[PDB]
RNA sequence: CGAUGUCGGCUCAUCACAUCCUGGGGCUGAAGUAGGUCCCAAGGGUAUGGCUGUUCGCCAUUUAAAGUGGUACGCGAGCUGGGUUUAGAACGUCGUGAGACAGUUCGGUCCCUAUCUGCCGUGGGCGCUGGAGAACUGAGGGGGGCUGCUCCUAGUACGAGAGGACCGGAGUGGACGCAUCACUGGUGUUCGGGUUGUCAUGCCAAUGGCACUGCCCGGUAGCUAAAUGCGGAAGAGAUAAGUGCUGAAAGCAUCUAAGCACGAAACUUGCCCCGAGAUGAGUUCUCCCUGACCCUUUAAGGGUCCUGAAGGAACGUUGAAGACGACGACGUUGAUAGGCCGGGUGUGUAAGCGCAGCGAUGCGUUGAGCUAACCGGUACUAAUGAACCGUGAGGCUUAACCU
RNA sequence: AAUUCCUUGUCGGGUAAGUUCCGACCUGCACGAAUGGCGUAAUGAUGGCCAGGCUGUCUCCACCCGAGACUCAGUGAAAU
RNA sequence: ACACAGGUGGUCAGGUAGAGAAUACCAAGGCGCUUGAGAGAACUCGGGUGAAGGAACUAGGCAAAAUGGUGCCGUAACUUC
RNA sequence: AGGACCGAACCGACUAAUGUCGAAAAAUUAGCGGAUGACUUGUGGCUGGGGGUGAAAGGCCAAUCAAACCGGGAGAUAGCU
């Protein structure tokens, strides 16, 4: 679980060091971002050659949360610092296409079929 | 149709195999024995008054085991009531048990919650919280204002101040009975039942099909 | 209680093998995709495991691709499929929750070889 | 606040009257010394029960 | 809320709480009755208590662990060898509670906790 | 003007339709998808920010939507004092000056223990006409009514094409609520271990007191959220705006004057808690009691004797009950509490000893010792035997039916 | 500008976006060289702004240790 | 005005950790605040905690929280040096 | 050496809360500054009301200061309550 002003990091190579969290999608007033959400973002610290900067309204979609997600089991997934993959503003089908760090099952519908392509694991 | 009584025993867990873990919830359904039909020509109306459970011989009284007397029933703890359908028959002193809900999918649990006290109204309608150390002074939690200046010059009859928090019935709908156990007694029925291990309830067939 | 507990012994599986707190267990999981009904597997530190008879559970940590995701399973659960244990720790402390705040070098155990 | 107009006496003693009290009514008798004590306590004299257990 | 919680507050802060059932029962006994309060003799017998199964249970160790509680050497001493095989037989319950009456202040409503015991 | 505190930000809301969204319908320059305006409709929902002293305003990005207006341009005996609106000070300016400014900058006490309406609750008296019991009907009065997004129907219908569907089904999300701890967590100055400096028990060892629990890492029961089950109808009645059929009056044309029909989130039902002090105080199945005796203004009477029922309460150990009470459980014809035992769980290798080693300390006995509340057994002590309050077949009038 | 009506003035950096702000255009409503002009590192219990570190101030608070709030008894006001 | 958390100037000034008289605990030497006893709710007051986050709060980082010590290594635009 | 530096006694009073029928006719508990000095303080004198002092607020002169406090003109004057 995420919210607002997160100083998040980025697991896939398209510029993106850290990014911050300021409008989370989906719902009229949800505060809350997960297992398969999607945020809006911006780039705060970019490499020299990306292909982004800083200063970039962009959408992404969260894998990895420090609170973790909920299996249906009971199981809990616990990392040690969050993650989003940046996307197209509309067009979505990400940007960067190598990524850091595995991810988590719950994307797994129709839309971030590349993300399993593009998984290192899981 | 009928309800049925017994007490709440704890929460547990029930695994299916696939790895779903459904949080579920115990009640031990005794024998439900009929005690007295009420009826149209005699009360306008009709349904049944039930007993269960086992009570000792020098507590009960004597307009209390007159009532149990006239079924040939034993001293049980207390007398609900559950309206007939319009279509099933009973009868004084027959007994009615758990697998009434073999059939049934779906449940109306109703029971008596918690006493969580004389609560505060931030915990009890939750309002909203102020500030509390930008320089405000003794308003850290206290509700704010009733209600509008002069014109009104009143309260509204029922403006959310506080109250004893919990013990009145509470009524859980469209609960998933799971596992419907003849032997043991045990009805099994998912998700949070509202009691403590140990309370009273009431579990009837849902009408919100 | 004995009414309730009559209801847990009937599911809780019989032969788990011991694992302290600090063991480096390999727990593999079942998992469905689509139709396929398959194994995956868990390398880490075992560095809780708390107690309550059905609802036990314990959290293996591995250090995965840049970071160490702390993974929990429901000990008496059908998802767990296997246990075993690949080297065992002399650890002092019964939930290490202090593991997460050590990476490379500090993190290793030691072996118990008691 | 502060008052407004002065309680009468008629809506003074209406909030005295539930500020009654009620002394004792049972005050049971002791097995030896049959005399008055609290209903378990013990006596002046230090008896309870038919026992003697003051030590005095 | 206090739903199903233990202890009794008693105020004092809970230093003073156990601080001073260490001195009580540490009282109890050198002359085995006292007179004190109905709330604190109440909970004066659940500390005392566990100082006898203690003491019909004799080693060195278990001394030590009557002297990390109530800090008494002659308490102690007069443990596991006066009261000890005294109460060694059956099973629990140490104490007698019998209620006795009023202070002349303020109406705290005194009782006597004694050990069963003193067939003199 | 012997006081009515003033813009604004919270918190708390509530009311009106001139409706921003959802629902119904008409019309179109309504092909489809989007729209536009006119009505019907107040049941519910009704952004976070950057900025600003903020309502006011801009842009950003959300949203099914970010409606508008009333309540001293709502709310200080509720809070904050940033705004102007005390005196200190300054720039500019006007005036010789003392000094003033819809001209800006800096700093500058917000008090009050609730008597009375009112409100969320909560107990007592006593009434309901003999008394008590336990259970209910239901007059009546609240709650609760939110809303995308994908897929199939069908890439169809309409369209040259790009595009692209209504009523209908399914599932998953957002927001508010209702519980619930079984898991995921937090909490756990009572817990088990570490440890800093110090003090004592005669000293080593071992322990305990003090230091914001001394500072620390974990942690059961419960308390709870971010944790996870449920919640908003489906169905019915009578009506809107409209859509009508068969027809009149006005031989024909007309949705209406007679009359018959659908038709909305609104209006009563449906579901849920409160609820016979519903003084119109009600039904229901019932449990308890049927001695003597003067007076009389014979009044629904007082009186004395003898008794004092079922039961309530009183005191008692107490309770996931609790502010004090109330309400629940039990009261030796005993499991109501504290105990003790079995265990669960927690913290994890007691103490002592033996040996290794110059030692700090390591290994064996030892996954030991210890454990607050929790789970299952046992009377070990403590929940006296009584007295108390309450009663002796229950006003009169009037038929239906019985002597 | 601590000097500014139009005024949030017009550009640029900062922010995703800036009536605050930092460097300037010059047309100063109404600066100005001892009712001192400009720059100035140190210095300030200074004014505005800003990133990091940081934390319950906040999103949305939940347990807890205690002194009163509450019950029983003793003494006992107050404005009004 | 009071047996009042408010002020009054010199002197003596112990041990062990510490730069020190501050601090932490004790010797000696004095005291326990002249209402207690229960209860374990909202509720202020003085606080210990804390899941994911990190000023989104707000007039304003005021308040909380954070850092912090004695040594060696090592440190700038500007500058009156 | 030094109105150096950090910092207790002592000095004071920048922020925050308690309080504001207060423990007190503006202090208390945590944080904030000078702390070898344009400092701080004890006893003892001098300055007296259009007068004093004053690193200047019209601040202060016995809990009261844009003209002290007690007495006396005096029962001032009161187009007004």
């Amino acid at each position: 679980m995420i919210q607002e002003q997160t100083m998040l990091n980025v697991a896939d190579n398209s510029g993106a060091r850290r990014v911050m969290c300021i409008k989370v999608l989906g719902g009229s007033h949800r505060r809350y971002a997960g297992v398969g959400d999607i945020i809006k973002i911006t780039i705060k610290e970019a490499i020299p050659r990306g292909k982004v900067k800083k200063g970039d309204v962009l959408k992404a979609v969260v894998v990895r949360t420090k609170k973790g997600v909920r299996r249906p089991d009971g199981s809990v997934i616990r990392f040690d610092g969050n993650a989003c993959v940046l996307l197209n503003n509309n067009s979505e089908q990400p940007i960067g296409t190598r990524i850091f760090g595995p991810v988590t099952r719950e994307l797994r519908s129709e839309k971030f079929m590349k993300i399993i392509s593009l998984a290192p694991e899981v | 149709m009928i309800g049925l009584v017994g007490k709440k025993v704890g929460m547990t867990r029930i695994f299916t195999e696939d790895g779903v873990s459904i949080p579920v919830t115990v009640i031990e359904v005794e024998a439900n024995r009929v005690t007295q039909v009420k009826d149209l020509a005699n009360d306008g109306y009709r349904a049944i008054q039930v007993t269960t459970g086992a009570k000792k011989a020098n507590r009960v009284t004597k307009p209390e085991a007159g009532h149990f007397a006239k079924a040939g029933v034993e001293a049980g703890r207390g007398l609900w009531e559950f309206r007939l359908a319009e279509g099933e028959e009973f009868t004084v002193g027959q007994s009615i048990s758990v697998e009434l809900f073999a059939d049934v999918k779906k449940v109306d649990v109703t029971g008596t919650s918690k006493g969580k006290g004389f609560a505060g109204t931030v915990k009890r309608w939750n309002f909203r919280t102020q500030d509390a150390t930008h320089g405000n002074s003794l308003s850290h939690r206290v509700p704010g204002s009733i209600g509008q200046n002069q014109t009104p010059g009143k309260v509204f009859k029922g403006k959310k101040m506080a109250g004893q928090m919990g013990n009145e019935r509470v009524t859980v709908q469209s609960l998933d009975v799971v596992r419907v156990d003849a032997e043991r007694n045990l009805l099994l029925v998912k998700g949070a039942v509202p009691g403590a291990t140990g309370s009273d309830l009431i579990v009837k067939p849902a009408v919100k099909a | 209680s004995n009414i309730i507990k009559q209801l847990e012994q009937e599911q809780m599986k019989q032969d788990v093998p011991s694992f302290r707190p600090g063991d480096t267990v390999e727990v593999k999981v079942w998992v469905v995709e689509g139709s396929k009904k398959r194994l995956q597997a868990f390398e880490g530190v075992v560095i809780a495991i708390r107690n309550r008879g059905l609802h036990s559970a314990f959290t293996v940590r591995k250090i995965s691709n840049g970071e160490g995701v702390e993974r929990v399973f429901q000990t008496h659960s059908p998802v767990v499929d296997s246990i075993s244990v690949k080297r065992r720790g002399a650890v002092r402390k019964a939930k290490l929750y202090y593991l997460r705040e050590r990476t490379g070098k500090a993190a290793r155990i030691k072996e118990r070889l008691n | 606040a502060v008052q407004q107009n002065k309680p009468t006496r008629s809506k003074r003693g209406m909030r005295r009257s539930h500020d009654a009290l009620t002394a004792v009514t049972s005050l049971s008798v002791d097995k030896t010394s049959g005399e008055k004590h609290l209903r378990h306590h013990i006596t002046a004299d230090g008896y309870y029960r038919g026992r003697k257990v003051i030590a005095k | 809320m206090r739903h199903r919680k233990s202890g009794r507050q008693l105020n004092r802060n809970s230093s003073h709480r156990q601080a001073m059932f260490r001195n009580m029962a540490g009282s109890l006994v050198r002359h085995e009755i006292i007179k004190t309060t109905l709330p604190k003799a109440k909970e004066l017998r659940r500390v005392v208590e566990p100082l006898i199964t203690l003491a019909k249970t004799d080693s060195v160790a278990n001394r030590r662990l009557a002297f990390a509680r109530t800090r008494d050497n002659e308490i102690v001493a007069k443990l596991f060898n006066e009261l000890g095989p005294r109460f060694a037989s059956r099973a629990g319950g140490y104490t007698r509670i019998l209620k006795c009456g009023f202070r002349a202040g303020d109406n705290a409503p005194m009782a006597y906790i004694e050990l069963v015991d003193r067939s003199e």
